[PDB]
């Protein structure tokens, strides 16, 4: 299948599997987008999720390379990277 | 519409945009409840009566922005309505010509 | 952006969802799960 | 309403000794009770406004309390001190008061 | 061209209907409120203007036009699709290396 | 300063009527509540009732609801009380008073009107 | 149609009849707005998100109905609904927006363009259509020779 | 960037040129910066406007101001005629685009026209300043 379901794995155990990633920034430029490639160069595909039964599964998959930039398609793999803040200062 | 100058451009941009409708004043002005204070609060305590002023004020903010949604909706139903008519009528007429 | 630094996440078409692991390995996945929640101070904030 | 138990009745001081005045309310008034001197012949004065506040050049002997339980503290009684000293809340409508007779040994 | 028209005219015509209405409601509001003030009894005077000056209501707390949410309001899904279908790209080639 | 002086016709019969006035100067008449106070000669305080004059907010006590009528005239910063149905029990000092930052508590007092009746 | 626009001329003569069609809801001349008391208290204090709750994996093991135990009156007689659409005929010599569509459609196989409404809608022919493409028919003019 | 607390140290004061200070009915000016403002958690903080930067002599100038979910941009002429135009960001929203998050503020000021305020590029509001007459702004610009 196209779309690869991502897990999180121990670090002594990732072996030769694919975990490079490439980082995007899209417009502020608060749009991120990562794009997975394995250990020879090749893609992947981006970072997003698809539907495998009740669950919605983080994917790369390497439909969104096959898509225009900023078209609405492309809203899936658009990522936004929370940090805990003192101006919003909730419990973490 | 306001096609009886040699030029429509020019007379939009002196009558407006409100010019191109023909039921230009429709808006009713909706009733407010009359505004009363609780007159338990008249011995309160200084902390005691700041807290519940605050209750108060945000829900004289919220009652401004519900009248304000009021006036949106009698936009969009009274006065957006007759311009999506203008919308609907001008892509006939574009239809037309292109049919010609 | 920084690097080594603890980030939550939000994926923009589904705002009010959040990255949680099912479980941890190989045999596990991770999924956007929801929804988040409320913080909120009456009368000041209520956000997600 | 609110009643305002006042203790002792009557009471004896020598000059120049600690006294408190106990005034009870029967409900909670935080702190909207005032202490007030009146002597003979003459109109009540105000002592210590709220629990615990100076006014003007009262003598600066007095101000305790808070809740349903307020005392007067007089550091050092003298001989004008002597009077009936009452005090009263602001807090409900029925304004109340109560009464002590404080006189001198 | 349509839609700013009728937007214009909410600007114009019916928004300040709104205003004129709204000063109406305030100016009563805040008579009301500062005469309260000033009857309560068990705060000073210092306490009566500070909490009149806390619990006043100016223009700006009823200022709510947004133009640019009036403009997003036709910027409906539908108009997403008509816009990413009939863009002028009629060829846009890519290329990558699978495994 | 702040000064209250009351008058009173201060002697009556049995059966009439009374009213007593209470003229302040010093503040601004319509910003304080004023408030009644009789008391018996030797005996304690007894509230009586009090006027805003501002918009003229009466409240009275139990005890002396038909007995005493609060009014406040705005033009003349005047203050009146009126006992009607005058009984031996009425035969009193009352005082109008006002306070200077607690509305509600006395601070500054008036010369007393002693009725007899 | 909700309205027929009937358009006259001074002699007072049906020059063009246009139709307006009207939404089908039912109406109210009661005017909502002008009644309306906006609510002070109970709705003082909506996510794009309502089907969360429904877990398709429960539902689905969940057996069918089989034995029924039917309750007896469930149902009403079916009441069907029945419209009389109403027609309006208004007279006016100031065209309307309508007026000057219509004018724009010939089911005539040879027409000829034109920029005059009235000189369209009272034509002798009657083979001219109401047009404003005003380089067409100039470019349409060039070449007339 | 730069972050301003709530201390009479915590400043940042421009001496402008004799010759760029705004004196005049007719000139057209706009202003733009980025403003990161964190979600407001007490009370007190509603009904209390504050201004951050302080363009104002004698009562005569221009200042950016902030309050409960408020950027306020005033102008005032010499007759103490004064203009405000404010843009409104509500906390009460699941997920806010302005909330403790960097927003790019622009206000252009057409003396014969309007004041209009834009918020990341998007027009927001304006109001009629055509009305004013004479301003005299500061010699200096204050941010605090
Ligand atoms: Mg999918």
């Amino acid at each position: 299948g196209v779309e690869k379901i991502l897990s999180a794995l121990e670090i002594p155990d990732v072996g030769n599997l694919s975990q490079v990633v490439v980082m995007k920034s899209k417009n502020i430029t608060n749009k991120c987008k990562m794009n997975l490639q394995d250990n020879n160069g090749n893609d992947i595909g981006f970072i997003g999720f698809h539907q495998f039964n009740n669950i919605a599964k983080l994917v790369a998959s390497n439909w969104y390379n096959r898509q225009i930039e900023r078209s609405s398609r492309t809203l899936g793999c658009s990522w936004e990277f929370i940090p805990v803040d003192d101006g919003w200062g909730e419990r973490p | 519409i306001l096609n009886t100058s040699d030029s429509f451009v020019e007379e939009f941009q002196n009558l407006g945009a409100i010019s191109l409708i023909n039921k230009k004043e429709n808006l009713s002005m909706p009733i407010i409840e009359s505004y009363e204070i609780p007159n338990d609060m008249l011995g309160l305590p200084l902390n005691d009566l700041n807290e519940k002023l605050f209750n108060i004020y945000s829900k004289n903010t919220a009652y401004f922005k519900k009248i304000y949604y009021n006036f949106l909706d009698q936009w969009w139903t009274q006065y957006y309505s007759q311009y999506f008519d203008l919308i609907c009528m001008a892509k006939r007429s574009v239809l037309a010509q292109e049919t010609l | 952006l920084q690097y080594d630094k603890p980030y939550y996440m939000l994926n923009l078409y589904d705002p009010n969802k959040y990255v949680d692991v099912n479980n941890v390995g190989i045999r596990g996945y991770m999924y956007l799960k929801g929804p988040r929640g409320s913080v909120m101070t009456t009368n000041i904030y209520l956000n997600s | 309403d609110i009643v305002l138990t006042q203790s002792p009745a009557t009471l004896s001081v020598t000059p120049g000794d600690d006294v408190s005045l106990s005034c009870r309310a029967s409900q909670s008034i935080s702190n909207n009770l005032h202490w007030y001197q009146q002597k003979s012949h003459e109109s009540p004065r105000l002592l210590i406004k709220y629990a615990s506040q100076s006014i003007s050049g009262i003598p600066s002997k007095f101000g305790r309390g808070s809740g349903t339980d307020f005392t007067l503290i007089i550091n050092r009684v003298e001989t004008e001190d002597f009077g009936v000293y009452f005090c009263q809340q602001s807090d409900s409508w029925p304004y109340t008061f109560g009464g002590t007779k404080l006189e001198i040994i | 061209f349509l839609n700013n028209a009728a937007i214009c005219v909410f600007e114009s015509n019916i928004y300040p209907k709104f205003i004129s209405f709204m000063e109406q409601c305030i100016n009563n509001i805040n008579i009301k409120t500062k005469e309260f003030i000033q009857k309560c009894t068990n705060i000073n005077e210092d306490e009566k203007l500070q909490l009149i000056n806390q619990n006043v209501f100016n223009s700006l707390d009823f200022e709510f036009l947004n133009i640019q949410n009036m403009k997003s309001l036709f910027s409906s899904e539908t108009a997403l699709l008509i816009k990413e279908e009939t863009w002028p790209y009629e060829l846009v080639l890519y290329a990558f290396k699978e495994p | 300063q702040v000064q209250l002086q009351q008058s009173g016709a201060e002697l009556a019969r049995p059966g009439t009527s009374v009213k007593l006035s209470c003229k302040a100067s010093g503040y601004t008449f319509t910003t304080y509540w004023i408030q009644w106070v009789k008391q018996r000669p030797g005996q304690g305080l007894e509230w009586i009732g009090t006027i805003y004059p501002g918009d003229g907010d009466t409240r009275y006590t139990q005890k002396f609801k038909g007995k005493a009528t609060l009014t406040a005239d705005k033009s003349s910063s005047t203050a009146y009380m009126q006992l009607i149905s005058l009984a031996s029990e009425d035969s009193a000092v009352y005082y109008c008073v006002a306070g200077y930052d607690t509305s509600g508590t006395m601070g500054y007092w008036g010369q007393g009107t002693s009725v007899t009746v | 149609p909700e309205e027929i626009i009937n358009l006259l001329n001074g002699n007072n003569v049906s020059l063009m009849r246009s139709n307006i069609y009207g939404d089908g809801l039912k109406s109210s001349v009661d005017d909502f707005y002008s009644n309306y008391k906006i609510p002070y208290n109970r709705a003082y204090e909506s996510n794009d998100s309502s089907l969360d709750n429904v877990n398709i994996g429960v539902i689905d093991n969940i057996p069918e109905i089989i034995d029924v135990n039917p309750y007896k009156e469930n149902c009403d007689k079916f009441s069907p609904v029945q419209k009389i659409t109403s027609t309006r005929e208004i007279n006016t010599n100031i065209p309307w927006p309508i007026n000057y569509l219509q004018a724009q459609n010939t089911n005539n196989e040879k027409f000829s363009l034109s920029s005059d409404f009235v000189e369209v809608v009272s034509s002798k022919d009657k083979s001219l259509v109401y047009s404003f493409l005003s380089n067409v028919m100039f470019y349409l003019d060039s070449i007339k020779d | 960037q730069i972050q301003l607390f709530n201390l009479e140290s915590s400043k940042i004061e421009v001496i402008l040129k004799n010759a760029i200070v705004y004196n005049s009915m007719y000139e057209n000016f706009s202003t733009s910066f980025w403003i990161r403002i964190p979600k407001y958690f007490n009370s007190i903080s509603l009904n209390n406007e504050y201004t951050i930067i302080n363009c104002m002599e004698n009562n005569s100038g221009w200042k950016v101001s902030l309050n409960y979910g408020e950027i306020i941009w005033t102008l005032q002429d010499t007759q103490e005629i004064k203009q405000r135009v404010v843009f409104k960001y509500s906390q009460m929203i699941n997920i806010s685009d302005y909330i403790n998050r960097w927003i790019f503020v622009t206000i252009t000021n057409n003396r014969l026209n309007n004041s209009k305020i834009y918020i990341n590029g998007r027009l927001i509001d304006q109001k009629p300043i055509s009305n004013l007459g004479n301003i005299h702004a500061s010699n200096n610009i204050m941010f605090k």
